[PDB]
């Protein structure tokens, strides 16, 4: 038989890190809706965008103790528990992707068709924001409805999936869902979106272009950087239940490792958003200046 | 409400607010362009496509599906700070000089206007030819005696230009150049270019982008 | 030469005016608005009954 | 010149299906509610149905709702009424009405010239004490009638609306809320009233004044018209 | 050359009068009188529907009924209680500067920068609103127009002057000249036989409508006035300037009464209205809000606020039940 292992070390630098994650995004998304509802001069799509996006990364940021703690000792915390950490987690994670998606669909529109009159098509800001909240809802529910915790004598207690004796392949099924409507379309809509809007920008004789394109491609390759490895993981990891790829006790215990890491990698997005979305632009920072007073 | 002749007032009232809606979408389509400059600059002979419709003048040419009206405030002869703010909402401002003091007077008056600080200017240089056979009966030097470079076209006509650009001293603001003679047909084209990039400019900046 | 001319006019018509002490032109401004007081529903909140908006 | 006129009457079998159209021409039709008002011969107005600016709402009399249909052209400025089935107690004198609602306005100034139509063989109750009154010139005299409910709405305004009616020609407003007056009416007349009872004075009567006074309630649909005063000399 | 020392003394003849008439400050005399305390203002109505900027603004006689032009070039009429739209005419230009609304109620005038004074009939017999009339003979913008009955329109110009005229004929009966600026704002006595108009020359002088004189003049002003309105009574009248004060200019006693300036305050005035009672002084200034100023002790008795861009029009309504604010984001807010 195979024995899963695990070291102290490694939970300590998951706490410590998931604390320091915690802190950042409170912080981040704090200021973030501060400078927004402070003052209604001047209320832009973008600025409802940027609002909606930190109230989800907020709200993550307020459930990663628990995951904390689950890191620590398993799901002692039980079964409703469970499922109401899971699907506000989940919900977020479906509504931050979809929003950024959005956001780049919105700048799309708006700078390669500027001049005709698809740009008066973007002032439904708050009509796909709570579709986007209800589709995030919706593609989430499976969570709250199987998830349960699970025990096992030689596996500590944790806030598992459970429908069913043969539940590991309805787990392979599952997963198509948050490795599809999470990473695939919204990579597929950023692409396009963004490539159409540097091309644009690339034949202007503007004096700012090279700020612009700057910006652009740090947020690709930022969201490319932070979602990429947990969705290759996981990938191999369906892979290897479906037997394609040949299974040892080493490697299951190196994908075991890596999908705790890349899950902490991951989740630097609700810490990444405030500094690459709001902060980047003078508007915001001149806000903030002015609030200070 | 509760009445039926206030149910019908408020019905009459709906339909009112569903022609402004109709009338408000209709009236987006359109750019607003502020023409300047000296008299006798070409100020109203830019594009031969005129179609115009004392007082405020209004030019309604229209191009690659867009409609653009050139508001030529001249006439008016009254004390600029008291209805300039009336432009506010203009896309840019359609400068033109004619090259055959004053004018650099009024530019530097228009560009550092507390309304128009985020404006952009295209401005456009009329008449090369009557500068270039001007240049050389007389030099450029009795209205600009600081001028050191050679007497060619060129390199006047770069000047000129320096010094017209020298005035802008403003952030978020870019100005449009261009040549133009009176036998010149593609100014609708370059206007179209400069509004476009002033546009994709301030669409760059609501986003958050720069 | 011929545009002062009505100037000074001007200036003997304004000079010649019954002027009032400053006191009494401020006493009767007091005096109207202390007495027209109870009538303005803006120095005064109007009870809600009786407020329209 | 406001002008309606309308046309289409005639001599009908009972069972049949008739057309009528109400043409105008002197003033903006799209912004008016159009009604249709019937008057049987010798009995008295009645209201039959009314159409809102845009066809939007849509009204119809208890006695003729689902049997007639009622459309609107704006383009060609004309005003029909369609009738499926038609029986002995649809003979009357139509007229067409326009009315324009909105804070300050008249709604039953103009009154078309009527069309004759001959067929071969809960509700606001007002009541009009009197069918007929004679009197000399110069004299003063008062009409009055009553309602079931009080028509004094909650916002100060009562719906009350008072109409003359000259022999030969068509009704007339006077006065359409309680005493404020027509445009181009005499200004001997006055209206009053409070809450179910209402008066209407005329000082100093003229030859050309006696006809039938109609008032009607406006409160709310359907409308109903009073019994009919008439003045005699 | 003599002329020119006539003038001088003359003018040193009339500031010595008016120096020895004044004995005591109108804030000193008064100060006895109880502060009116905190005076806060709700927000009750928002009549949206403009799509631009609001320059001008007027109320009815009844107190129930609005009108306001914006740079849409639509005129539009509100019923101020349950907050409709009775009307929305079309201008023939979009740069449109001063309402004005007739006091019977039929008519309604707008001008602006078009150089003209359109008139609009508002009770027709076609259901429409018809231009009855459209008065030309001035050589600038148009500002304040003010309606004197309904055949007679007082109106001001950047032509640094004033005319009356009468609607039925179309010709300028009578104008008034004076001013070495562009007047921006006038206003109508009570009393209706008199008016005071506010130029750029950084002074405001009273008319007469009769005889087409200037009975007086005011100066103190370091800017351009911007708005004027009168005091109730028909005795005194305040001015807004760029100079971001507020002055008080009494007619009796030809001089300034008290000053409403406030240290924090940096931008101008750009409009003036009183209150029933001629108690509080409310300003419209740049920075989106207005100041409500007790007109006898010079004390900010609150501020409205609310607004997202500069107040360019004031409102107090004739029962003073409501003020009524307008501002460039095409919004108009009623306060009580």
């Amino acid at each position: 038989p195979c024995e899963p292992e695990s070291l102290e070390i490694n939970k300590y630098f998951v706490v410590i890190i998931y604390a320091l994650v915690f802190l950042l995004s409170l912080l981040g998304n704090s200021l973030v809706m501060l400078v927004i509802l402070y003052s209604r001069v001047g209320r832009s799509v973008t600025d409802v965008y940027l609002l909606n996006l930190a109230l989800a990364d907020l709200l993550f940021a307020l459930t990663l103790p628990i995951w904390a703690a689950s890191k620590v000792n398993g799901w002692i915390f039980g079964t409703f528990l469970c499922k109401v950490v899971s699907l506000l987690k989940e919900v977020n994670f479906y509504s931050g992707i979809l929003l950024l998606a959005c956001i780049s669909v919105d700048r799309y529109l708006a700078i390669v068709h500027a001049t005709r009159t698809l740009t008066q098509k973007r002032y439904l800001v708050k009509f796909i924001c709570l579709s986007i909240w209800g589709l995030s809802l919706l593609l989430a529910l499976p969570v709250l409805l199987f998830r349960r915790t699970v025990y096992s004598s030689n596996v500590s207690p944790a806030c598992y999936e459970d429908m069913g004796n043969n539940t590991a392949n309805w787990r392979m099924l599952l997963r198509i869902l948050p490795q599809s409507f999470g990473f695939i379309v919204p990579l597929l809509i950023m692409l396009f979106c963004y490539g159409f809007t540097l091309r644009t920008l690339f034949k202007a004789h503007m004096g700012q272009k090279h700020r612009a394109m700057r910006v652009i491609f740090a947020v690709v390759l930022i969201f490319l950087l932070c979602w990429l490895p947990y969705n290759l993981v996981l990938l191999a990891d369906t892979l290897m239940r479906t037997q394609v790829i040949q299974e040892t006790c080493e490697r299951r215990n190196h994908i075991d490792r890596a999908l705790d890491a890349t899950e902490i990698l991951g989740i630097l997005h609700s810490c990444l958003n405030p500094l690459i979305y709001a902060f980047i632009g003078q508007k915001f920072r001149h806000g903030l200046l002015k609030i200070l007073a | 409400t509760l009445s039926a002749e206030e149910r019908a007032a408020l019905e009459r009232s709906k339909a009112i607010e569903k022609n402004l809606k109709e009338d408000g979408i209709s009236a987006a389509k359109d750019v607003k362009l502020l023409l300047l400059g000296a008299d006798n600059s070409g100020k109203s002979t830019i594009v031969k496509q005129m179609k115009i419709i004392t007082g405020i003048v209004e030019t309604h040419f229209t191009f690659k599906n867009l409609h653009f009206r050139l508001f030529d405030v001249g006439g008016q002869r009254s004390e600029r700070k008291k209805w300039i703010h009336c432009f506010e909402d203009v896309t840019a401002i359609i400068f033109c000089v004619d090259l055959s003091h004053e004018s650099l007077m009024l530019f530097d008056s228009i560009c550092n206007n507390k309304f128009f600080i985020d404006t952009s200017i295209i401005l456009f240089l009329n008449k090369k030819d009557l500068f270039g056979e001007k240049i050389k009966k007389s030099p450029l030097t009795i209205c600009f005696p600081e001028y050191t470079g050679p007497n060619t076209y060129e390199d006047a006509a770069a000047y000129i230009q320096a010094q017209f650009e020298s005035k802008n001293r403003s952030p978020n603001k870019e100005i449009y150049c261009h040549m133009t003679c009176a036998t010149d047909t593609n100014n609708a084209q370059v206007i179209f270019d400069a509004v476009t990039d002033i546009i994709i400019a301030n669409n760059l900046r609501g986003c958050g982008l720069y | 030469i011929a545009q002062a001319r009505k100037l000074v006019e001007q200036l003997k018509m304004e000079a010649n005016i019954d002027r009032i002490k400053v006191s009494k032109a401020a006493a009767d401004l007091m005096a109207y608005c202390e007495a027209h007081a109870k009538e303005d529903p803006l120095l005064t909140p109007v009870p809600a009954s009786e407020n329209p908006f | 010149d406001v002008q309606l006129v309308e046309s289409g009457g005639g001599l009908v079998q009972p069972g049949g299906s008739r057309k009528l159209s109400c043409s105008a021409s002197g003033f903006a039709f799209s912004s008016f509610g159009m009604h249709w008002v019937r008057q049987a011969p010798e009995k008295g107005l009645e209201w039959v149905a009314y159409i809102s600016s845009g066809s939007g709402t849509i009204y119809y009399a208890d006695t003729v709702k689902g049997r007639f249909t009622i459309s609107r052209d704006d383009p060609k400025n004309t005003l029909f009424l369609q009738m499926t089935s038609l029986r002995s107690e649809d003979t009357a004198m139509y007229y067409c009405v326009r009315s324009i609602y909105y804070y300050g306005s008249s709604p039953f100034d103009f009154w078309g010239q009527g069309t004759t139509l001959t067929v071969s063989s809960s509700d606001i109750v007002m009541t009009q004490a009197t069918s007929s009154v004679p009197v000399t010139p110069g004299e003063s005299v008062s009409i009055s009638c009553r309602s079931s409910k009080s028509l004094l709405h909650s916002n100060g305004n009562t719906y009350l609306y008072w109409f003359l009616q000259r022999p030969g020609q068509s009704p007339q407003l006077l006065i359409y809320r309680m005493s404020n007056l027509a445009s181009g009416v005499p200004d001997r007349f006055s209206g009053s009233g409070s809450g179910t009872a209402f008066t209407l004075t005329i000082s100093r009567l003229e030859a050309e004044d006696v006809g039938v006074y109609y008032c009607m309630q406006h409160l709310e649909y359907p409308l109903t018209f009073g019994a009919g005063t008439k003045l005699e000399l | 050359d003599q002329l020119r020392q006539e003038a001088e003394q003359l003018k040193n003849q009339i500031r010595d009068a008016r120096k020895a008439c004044a004995d005591a400050t109108l804030s000193q005399i008064t100060n006895n009188i109880d502060p009116v305390g905190r005076i806060q203002m709700r927000t009750r109505r928002t009549l949206r529907g403009h799509l631009a900027k609001i320059y001008a603004m007027h109320w009815g006689t009844d107190s129930r009924l609005l009108v306001s032009a914006s740079q849409d070039g639509k005129l539009i009429i509100w019923d101020s209680y349950t907050t409709n739209k009775v009307h929305a005419i079309p201008l023939r230009s979009s740069w449109v500067m001063t309402c004005a609304y007739a006091p019977s109620g039929n008519y309604v005038a707008c001008g602006g920068l078009d150089n003209i004074c359109s008139i609009y009939n508002l009770k027709t017999r076609e259901g429409n609103v018809r231009v009855s009339r459209e008065l030309a003979g001035h050589t600038g913008y148009l500002s304040c127009c003010r309606f004197l009955d309904d055949n007679q329109i007082v109106t001001s110009s950047g032509d640094t002057t004033c005319a009356l005229w009468d609607i039925e004929t179309g010709q300028q009966t009578t104008t008034f000249t004076g001013h070495t600026g562009d007047v921006m704002s006038l206003s109508l006595a009570p009393d209706t036989r008199l008016f005071v108009s506010g130029a750029c020359d950084a002074s405001a002088k009273l008319w007469d409508v009769r005889e087409g004189m200037c009975r007086q003049t005011f100066t103190g002003h370091e800017s351009d006035i911007n708005a004027i309105c009168f005091f109730p009574n028909g005795n005194a009248f305040a001015t807004g300037s760029d100079d971001a004060t507020c002055r008080l200019f009494d007619l009796r006693a030809d001089q300034e009464l008290m000053t409403y300036s406030h240290d924090n305050i940096i931008c101008g005035i750009t409009s003036v209205s009183f209150s029933k009672s001629g108690r509080l002084l409310l300003a419209g200034y740049d920075d989106f809000n207005c100041n409500v100023w007790d007109a006898l002790k010079a004390d900010r008795a609150g501020v409205l606020a609310g607004h997202d861009n500069r107040v360019s029009c004031l409102g107090v309504t004739d029962d003073g039940m409501a003020v009524a604010t307008g501002s460039w984001d095409s919004f108009l807010k009623i306060w009580n």
